[PDB]
């Protein structure tokens, strides 16, 4: 269960950036994998995720319209792609795959993080 | 094993700016490498194990990262509880060495 991320980087606001989050140590499920960031001096939050048997999305009140999701199973790999950027999204990528999507009560996952890769944004 | 080295031995900062600190390795070492801090007349804290893992109660904003043979300490935002020294050990076999530490203070 480790989880490796790349592909950020430092672009003008409303540039795109394709980022990864790779999972090794997992063994092939219906696991429904979330991100979060952090900013320096304050807590926790969420953003975002989509569960199984694809489709099933769904995003935050602020997040909606602007953010580009495609998952491939087979590489155990995501790509994910932004669109109309702005001054908030200086944010250090984590996912959390929750690792427990049962078939009865598959919500409540225990949340795991990963490593992350940064992305800074400047004006 | 371990022959340790870090630099600089002495920093010089404020309330939330972006420090750090790098001590590198000979030879390969892996990456399990931990950090600590020491205030002076109390007992010694810890705040990074094995450069990626944040313990619990400790506060995310010291963070680690490095492979191989170097490796460096990075923290967001500086606090008033973080002005201390720092040192980085390895624990292979049972030779004991130690290193020269570094400082941070107030600017």
């Amino acid at each position: 269960v480790q989880l490796v991320e790349s592909g950020g980087g430092l672009v003008q606001p409303g540039r795109s950036l394709r980022l990864s989050c790779a999972a090794s140590g997992f063994n092939f499920d219906d696991y429904a994998m979330h991100w979060a960031r952090q900013v320096p001096g304050k807590g926790l939050e969420w953003v975002s995720g989509i569960s199984g048997n694809s489709g099933s999305v769904e995003y935050a009140d602020s997040v909606k319209g602007r953010f580009a999701m495609s998952r491939d199973n087979a590489k155990n790999s995501l790509y994910l792609e932004m669109n109309s950027l702005r001054t908030e999204d200086t944010a250090l990528y984590y996912c959390a795959k929750e690792t427990t999507p049962w078939g009865i009560y598959r919500s409540g996952g225990l949340d795991v993080w990963g490593q992350g890769t940064t992305v800074t944004v400047s004006s | 094993d371990i022959q340790m080295t870090q630099s600089p031995s002495s920093l010089s900062a404020s309330v939330g700016d972006r420090v750090t600190i790098t001590c590198r390795a000979s030879q390969s070492i892996h990456s399990f490498l931990s950090w600590y801090q020491q205030k002076p007349g109390k007992a010694p804290k810890l705040l990074i194990n094995s450069a990626s893992t944040l313990q619990s109660g400790v506060p995310p904003w010291f963070s680690g990262s490095g492979s191989g043979t170097d490796f460096t300490l990075t923290i967001s935002s500086l606090q008033p509880e973080d002005f201390a020294t720092y040192y980085c050990q390895q624990s292979y076999i049972a030779p004991w060495t130690f290193g020269q530490g570094t400082k941070v203070e107030i600017k």
